[PDB]
């Protein structure tokens, strides 16, 4: 079992060279081919290209050719897909995904994955609104606090609840796009302590264009 | 299991003495391991000093921490009404680890004069329940104060049941609601009820008069 | 002889000799310690007794008999995974041994312990993320753990520098009844090289192949890197000694 | 920092199974004797998941703390009658530092096999003669109720201030008594004269009564 990493989501101009880079962890390469993966948002997947690291063959489908170049390392064990005057409509996120063989081209393991934005606009580092906790709630039962990310132009901010992530009562809803160019997600929690909590300040968001990580704490209102 | 020894407890210290307090080992512990805890009357005890060594964070440093190897003492640099309570050293080099025996602290700022009141009691509990009769001492402090019940102006036997107060964090007094039990049939002939009380504070025993 | 000096350590802070260009007995260390049990992994362990490998690994630690089947690589026990692992690739013998009471000079620890588990959390408030020792590497959760566990039941907690990460690390201590008789466990990890085996069983040269009492007798010689078929006869010195 | 919650006080018999529950490092469990010393019971740790107990409370105690409830139980069996005492739990810094920096409220265990009586409030019986206007004497009583402890507070808990409590004593009849008395500036009935709630932790029974000058 080979866990696989992939670079951080980067917003690039159209026309511009992107590299997307897929990692093993412990810098072990086997003998598995590594192959990329397009999804479009709200579409199906495509395969755009297959590299072996062991003999260095690769291959590329007949609509990405001749702008796409994939290179894998086998000393450095890290592959690196290149895309070079890709079209604004090319925006998606890549996956990277491991070859079984001739007979065998499934893919047993995924990366995390890359999202890849081409618009010649602007980037806007994320904006945190207000959390104004619902004065009336539950005695106890539950508790509605909810810090808000607003106004960032490119996806995707992750906002962790806790500052670590908390797995219970935890929401995210998908950003929608504002009438302006940034859009904005929404980040909700829900405790049973009625104030403080375990810990009085939490809501950590990082944003990898803006390199940016925001902790605020929570007052009830 | 360690047995301590502990300072003989309760004691009475004025406002601006040092306090010492002494905890004895009867077999050798770390030199650096004891943890002492003050519980307010009726609340849960929070530790002072760690290790015997430094005062734990939110703790006034008048608490001080000192000795090592078998007896450790603890020094109090200013002492205030809100100082009086229950102290234990706990000791933790030795597993089970055992809590002290605890030492009560008390302190007296003025004698108190007390103030009597007579509570009459009300017909509803004739209905249901067993009227009795009730006496209070508000103030009256030390917790010294002795009330006897009287019966009909006559000597009543000592079967009253009296409850005292602890001192509050800032008044430092103790209050005492001394009760009488009687059957509620039998209240007939009977026409006054008093509580007399001896005390420090004021001239002499202060009977009191229930008539109605 | 270093093994010998001193005390031996816990299974977790278990002391590594590495032996790389001797020649090397394996009776003379069975003749210090009774081997109670004997395994290897890989290989045969009489094979072990006489071949010569690259280099040659031993780790020395006081493991009591009881729990022996807890340390194992096929195991899920906590020991294994918290303690000491032994790599897998390179073949690997296990020893589990009893100081005999002939023997002097070997101090014994006041109980045996073990790390009951070894941890991270990778978030403070909820998340906890248990870690497993790497093979060998002297256990990194040892840092928190003292060299005797106080307690069989024992709580270690430190906090990692933050970036990075910023993470408590937790520990667990677990303690046994120590033997009557001091038990020690032994693990061998030797690697061969492709064309070059540094340490080989003792001796190169047989005692009986010398050049004494074969004079008189046509004898092949392989002497300091000269080899010829010749007749040896004892004669006065000559030439520069 | 973390606030520390007990369950409310439960009147067990003995041989009976009392789950104390301590709601959100370690929890160690201490049990004190009423006017005694406290003993340490157990430490168990929610993260590391490991159980520890005195040895004389040893087999008879299932503590268990979970990090994923983030609430400590405590699971006492066949206690005996002398065992009734109130219950702490505190929290651990660790082996190293066996210290517990924040306690709990507490719960009153007690064991005996009896029977349980609801508070009952009796008069409140206001002095006829007391201060005439610095201040009036008026106190609701809470009588005849068998287990600790009830729990009586002026203007709803309100007045933290002002209110004077007295600890439940024995009387010759195994039921007890305590005692609750205010103090008001204005001596003829007051702004507000409805208060005196009551809280009984066994009986569930709350009583509201309103004080009258005779």
């Amino acid at each position: 079992q080979v866990q696989l990493v992939q670079s951080g989501a980067e917003v690039k101009k159209p026309g511009s060279s992107v590299k997307v880079s897929c990692k093993a962890s412990g810098g072990t390469f086997s003998s598995y081919g590594i192959t990329w993966v397009r999804q479009a948002p709200g579409q199906g997947l495509e395969w755009m290209g297959r590299i072996i690291p062991i003999l260095g063959i690769s291959r590329s489908v007949q609509k990405f050719q001749g702008r796409i170049t994939i290179t894998a390392d086998k000393s450095t064990s890290t592959a690196y897909m290149d895309l070079s005057g890709l079209t604004s409509d090319d925006t998606a996120v890549y996956y990277c995904a491991r070859e079984g063989g001739s007979g065998y081209d499934f893919f047993d393991y995924w990366g995390q994955g890359t999202l890849v934005t081409v618009s010649s606009a602007s980037t806007k580092g994320p904006s945190v609104f207000p959390l104004a906790p619902s004065s009336k709630s539950t005695s106890g039962g539950t508790a509605a606090l909810g810090c808000l990310v607003k106004d960032y132009f490119p996806e995707p901010v992750t906002v962790s609840w806790n500052s670590g992530a908390l797995t219970s009562g935890v929401h995210t809803f998908p950003a929608v796009l504002q009438s302006s160019g940034l859009y904005s997600l929404s980040s909700v929690v829900t405790v049973p302590s009625s104030s403080l909590g375990t810990q009085t300040y939490i809501c950590n968001v990082n944003h990898k264009p803006s390199n940016t990580k925001v902790d605020k704490r929570v007052e009830p209102k | 299991e360690i047995v301590l020894t502990q300072s003989p407890g309760t004691l009475s210290l004025s406002p601006g003495e040092r306090a010492t307090l002494s905890c004895r080992a009867s077999q050798s512990v770390s030199s650096s391991y004891l943890a002492w805890y003050q519980q307010r009357p009726g609340q849960a005890p929070r530790l002072l000093i760690y290790g015997a060594s430094s005062r734990a964070t939110g703790i006034p440093d008048r608490f001080s921490g000192s000795g090592s190897g078998t007896d450790f003492t603890l020094t109090i640099g200013r002492l205030e009404p809100e100082d009086s309570a229950v102290y234990y050293c706990q000791q933790y080099g030795s597993s089970p680890w055992t809590f002290g025996q605890g030492t009560k602290v008390e302190i007296k700022r003025t004698v108190a004069a007390p103030s009597v009141f007579i509570f009459p009691p009300s017909d509803e509990q004739l209905k249901s329940g067993t009227a009795s009769v009730v006496c209070l001492l508000n103030n009256f402090y030390p917790r010294e104060a002795k009330v006897q019940w009287k019966v009909d102006n006559a000597l009543q036997s000592g079967n009253s049941q009296e409850s005292v107060t602890e001192q509050d964090s800032k008044d430092s007094t103790y209050s005492l609601s001394s009760t009488l039990t009687l059957s509620k049939a039998d209240y007939e002939k009977h026409k006054v009820y008093a509580c007399e009380v001896t005390h420090q504070g004021l001239s002499s025993p202060v009977t009191k008069s229930f008539n109605r | 002889s270093p093994l010998l000096s001193g005390t031996p350590p816990q299974v977790y802070n278990f002391k590594r000799l590495v032996f790389t260009n001797c020649n090397y007995n394996l009776t003379k260390l069975l003749s210090l310690f009774s081997v109670n049990d004997f395994t290897c992994s890989q290989i045969s362990p009489a094979a072990i007794a006489s071949n010569c490998y690259s280099s040659l690994i031993l780790d020395y630690f006081s493991y009591p008999l009881s729990m022996k089947s807890d340390l194992s690589v096929s195991s899920a026990g906590p020991i294994s995974q918290f303690n000491y692992k032994q790599s897998f690739s390179n073949p690997t013998c296990l020893i589990l041994a009893t100081v005999p009471h002939n023997l002097t000079t070997i101090t014994k620890p006041l109980k045996y312990s073990y790390i009951n588990k070894c941890s991270r959390l990778l978030s403070d408030d909820r998340t906890e993320v248990p870690q497993l020792v790497n093979a060998n590497q002297y256990s990194p959760c040892v840092s928190i753990v003292p060299s005797t566990v106080w307690e069989d039941g024992d709580y270690y907690r430190k906090q990692l520098s933050p970036l990075e990460g910023g993470g408590w690390l937790v520990a667990s201590g677990s303690t046994v009844a120590m033997t009557e008789q001091l038990q020690m466990g032994f693990g061998i990890t030797v690697q061969y090289g492709t064309d070059t085996n540094s340490v080989c069983p003792k001796l190169e040269f047989a005692n009986d192949t010398k050049i004494a009492s074969q004079l008189g007798n046509c004898v092949e010689y392989s002497l300091y890197g000269v080899s010829g078929r010749g007749v040896f006869q004892n004669c006065t010195a000559v030439g520069v000694r």
